[PDB]
């Protein structure tokens, strides 16, 4: 007859939400000693089979840009590296006046030999130490034209604690898992723009492997595209808003050094001891960086050819970075424990106007492009609340074999009949490489119950 | 089927697969957290639940309610709503109404309920 | 009598002492570990009373239903069973099949459950 | 009408009033005092529920059990208990002899689980 309501409970209904969200690590993250920095004692092990289930025919619209999970993840990385540093060294008894000079007899131009005294574990006796600090971690505290006063840079303003000289900056993957009730949206479309409906999407309870590098204008492992080179943004009106290229095709890309001696370990009370640069034994070189040349030049020819449909009528360009400082206009990451900071003037250096050129020669890929650059020991990342860290060298020579995934650009402001535009290459804020790597999943609540018409009758 | 199996499937086809879907709702710098997503997701079963036996309808799955259904909230025909439809568009166009709806039932129940205590009382 | 009564005694004594030891279900550095241990309490009791309301079995102790038994799980009489088998190394015998019996258990209060709004909305 | 309608009118007189005093059981520094607060409100509820729950009267109020009340409890007639008393001092002296009245209604709903166990097995 007529329309009488009925209560259904276990019924498929979304809705958007925003949780705290669970951690899940390898079987093999668990058995090291060395405790690591995230998974060892704190997030809580994954079984070796994620299921995934892909669904019928579902649309769902997907943004990146307004997403929970990054700054979530942002958040969690900030607490949980403000925790880590806690019960380490802490560098307070090393603001006295340096007393620096060239580093022997031929100085390596690099580094000064910063004498100074020091408090032993006896409270009242001092000694003379020496070390070799790098370059921009001094600063010349002066009054007139005195070339043997200066002091560590992070006495100034704000805290020196150290790094603890057991755990490791190494980026092993880790996986997002939604709690009870809860679910993973994944978009699974290969022409993905970024925003929008997706009909393929998948309900996933943890997320694929995700590796939390620290990395500026470039970026390192990642996961790979899977049909050609995608572009993200959100307007791509204004020349505000940082533009991610994702590739196809990966790119060799090696870091070196050269040799130092050892940790020379100077104590400075009761077991906070810390180990600064020693000696330099055999020649000095530089700290460089190299990358193929035609693996990037056709590289960068299939991301022209494909940033070509954005911009019919419009020829590309790319200079150096817009001015600033070290830490923003310089690539930076780190290998072994060390930190690197290093220019991209070799690398942004051309334009592409629409005429395709191929590169057939297998005798060609001797040619290489070399990156030159200094090391930094203070790092003053996250821009603020930072911690300000002294990272602890290494004995050796270390190596850099990596992989490059992505590229962070942001478009330069044009004048009047600018058909040729310019696109730097800038880092900025932290958000956007974990925004890279978490562009599928979107967190959703299910609710159980619902109503539905039938003929259904209640007995009395 | 595991989550979700039926989220876009067939109407009169969604109605045999509730049970994997309400099986699943409860499977430091950490210690508080997860304790606080855990006692919320306890309280948000715990509130499905009373509100699932406000009405009469605790421990059944599809539970049936003698309240009817006015034709200025859905309009449209039976069959092609069990035939054609899916529960995402439903929630879309039923979840402006849905507290009315609940007075509705709650109302119903207690009126069921007093005539259900007035029937053992007389006898 | 208290915790576990009849725990090694004959099965078919065991089934009239199952209200005097399901009561007990609920009943810093050491404010952590209370709390912790108090909300997981609660949680597999939860667990357990959810368990029970899928195959339309809550609020009673015992409850049937009209699901085939097979005899590949046990291949065993019913009276040396009843009679002289504690519930024990009942319980570790049936360990290797619980998962089966549960999902047939679901399967057959969902069709049940259909038949039934078949019937009702057949009137 | 929310909590305590009726806490000190007649005995007769609170059985009118049991569906509107009932309805509210779930409706840094100071982050801890919550959780805490919420957390014994959900043992609180589960605990009421459970130990509503196994003497067979979930979800029902005014619920009749057939185990027979001795005399060595109140041993003064109904007539002015009912249109006489209010409910705190009958608490009062009803609370030296709550275990053992609780004891024999499990006992007795458990024995009318068998009861019907046996009755729907002979069939
Ligand atoms: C992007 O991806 C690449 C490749 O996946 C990563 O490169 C790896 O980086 C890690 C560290 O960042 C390297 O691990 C280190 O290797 C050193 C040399 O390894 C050789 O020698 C050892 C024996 O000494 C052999 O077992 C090994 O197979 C190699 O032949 C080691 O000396 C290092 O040891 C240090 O760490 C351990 C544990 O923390 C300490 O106990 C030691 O005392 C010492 O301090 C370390 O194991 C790894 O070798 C690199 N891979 C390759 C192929 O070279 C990038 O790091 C990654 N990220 C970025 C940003 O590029
Ligand atoms: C930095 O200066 C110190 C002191 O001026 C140097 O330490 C001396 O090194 C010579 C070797 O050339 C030794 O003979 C002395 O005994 C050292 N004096 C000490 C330890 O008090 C140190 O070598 C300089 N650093 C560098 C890199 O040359
Ligand atoms: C102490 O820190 C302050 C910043 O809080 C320094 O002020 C500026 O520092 C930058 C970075 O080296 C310089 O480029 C500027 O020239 C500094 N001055 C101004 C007005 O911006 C300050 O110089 C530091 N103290 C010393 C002695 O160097
Ligand atoms: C999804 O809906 C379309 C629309 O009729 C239907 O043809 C298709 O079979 C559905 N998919 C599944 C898996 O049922
Ligand atoms: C440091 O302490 C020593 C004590 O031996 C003293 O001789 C010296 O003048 C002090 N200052 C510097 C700058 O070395
Ligand atoms: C959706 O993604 C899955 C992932 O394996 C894939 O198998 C499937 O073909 C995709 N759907 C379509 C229509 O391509
Ligand atoms: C950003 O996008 C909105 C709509 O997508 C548009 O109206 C707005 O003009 C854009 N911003 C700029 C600076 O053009
Ligand atoms: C890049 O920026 C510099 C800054 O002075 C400018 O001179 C140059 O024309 C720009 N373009 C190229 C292709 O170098
Ligand atoms: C990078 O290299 C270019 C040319 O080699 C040079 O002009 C510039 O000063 C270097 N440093 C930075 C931070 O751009
Ligand atoms: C860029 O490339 C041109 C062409 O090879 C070269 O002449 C120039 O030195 C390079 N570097 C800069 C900073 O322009
Ligand atoms: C640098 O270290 C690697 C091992 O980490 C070694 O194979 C290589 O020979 C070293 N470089 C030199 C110049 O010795
Ligand atoms: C990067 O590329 C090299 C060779 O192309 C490969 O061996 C390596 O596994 C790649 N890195 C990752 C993280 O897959």
């Amino acid at each position: 007859e007529n329309l009488w309501v009925t209560v259904y409970y276990g019924v498929p209904v979304w809705k958007e939400a925003k949780t705290t969200l669970f951690c899940a690590s390898d079987a093999r993250a668990y058995e090291k000693e060395v405790h690591n920095v995230w998974a060892t004692h704190a997030c809580v092990p994954t079984d070796p089979s994620p299921q995934e289930l892909v669904l019928g025919n579902v649309t769902e619209n997907f943004n990146m840009w307004k997403n929970d999970m990054v700054d979530q993840m942002h958040e969690d990385i900030i607490s949980l590296w403000d925790q880590s540093l806690k019960p380490c060294v802490k560098l307070t008894p090393l603001c006295v006046t340096l007393i620096c000079s060239d580093a022997g007899s031929g100085g390596v131009e690099e580094m000064k030999n910063c004498s100074f005294n020091t408090t032993t574990e006896i409270r009242d006796k001092e000694k003379k130490e020496y070390a070799l600090f790098y370059k921009p971690d001094i600063v010349p505290l002066s009054e007139t034209n005195n070339t043997s006063e200066y002091r560590l840079i992070n006495c100034n303003t704000s805290a020196c604690t150290q790094a603890c000289p057991k755990v490791t900056f190494e980026p092993i993957p880790i996986h997002y898992c939604a709690p009870a009730g809860y679910a993973i949206l994944k978009c699974n479309d290969e022409t993905f723009n970024g925003t929008g409906p997706c009909s393929n999407v998948s309900t996933v309870q943890c997320t694929h492997g995700i590796r939390p590098v620290v990395s500026t204008q470039l970026l390192l492992n990642g996961s790979l595209a899977e049909k050609e080179i995608v572009i993200r943004s959100e307007n791509l009106t204004n020349n505000a808003k940082i533009i991610i290229v994702h590739l196809h095709t990966p790119v060799e890309i090696v870091c070196t050094r050269p040799n130092n001696n050892t940790r020379k370990s100077v104590r400075i009370g009761p077991g906070q001891t810390f180990y600064a640069t020693g000696d330099i034994i055999g020649d000095i070189k530089q700290a460089h960086c190299n990358i193929s040349e035609e693996k990037w030049n056709d590289t960068l020819q299939k991301v022209g050819i494909e940033l070509q449909k954005h911009f019919p009528n419009k020829t590309i360009k790319y200079n150096q970075s817009a001015g600033g400082d070290m830490e923003i206009t310089t690539h930076s990451f780190n290998c072994g424990g060390e930190f690197f900071y290093c220019n991209t003037s070799n690398l942004f250096n051309g334009t592409y106007n629409g005429t395709y050129i191929s590169t057939n020669s297998s005798a060609n890929s001797t040619s290489t492009i070399t990156l030159q650059c200094r090391i930094k020991q203070i790092i003053n990342m996250w821009q603020g609340v930072g911690r300000c860290m002294y990272a602890p060298p290494i004995a050796g020579n270390i190596t850099c074999r990596s992989n490059i995934t992505g590229l962070l650009l942001t478009r330069d402001g044009g004048t009047n009949s600018n058909e040729t535009e310019t696109f730097r290459p800038a880092g900025g804020d932290m958000r956007d490489n974990w925004r890279s790597e978490l562009y599928k999943y979107k967190v959703v609540k299910i609710e159980p119950l619902g109503v539905a018409p039938t003929r259904c009758k209640r007995r009395v | 089927l595991g989550f979700l199996g039926a989220a876009g499937s067939t109407m009169g086809a969604a109605s045999m697969t509730l049970t994997v879907q309400a099986r699943n709702l409860l499977s430091t710098v950490w210690g508080i957290k997860q304790l606080q997503a855990r006692v919320l997701a306890v309280e948000r079963y715990l509130r499905d639940q009373q509100l699932l036996g406000i009405w009469g309808c605790s421990g059944k799955l599809i539970c049936c309610t003698n309240v009817p259904w006015n034709s200025s909230w859905s309009n449209r025909n039976l069959s092609e709503i069990w035939d054609n439809m899916t529960w995402l568009q439903w929630d879309k166009e039923i979840s402006n109404y849905t507290q009315i709806i609940y007075g509705l039932l709650e109302e119903s129940q207690n009126q069921q309920e007093k005539n259900e205590q007035d029937l053992l009382a007389l006898d």
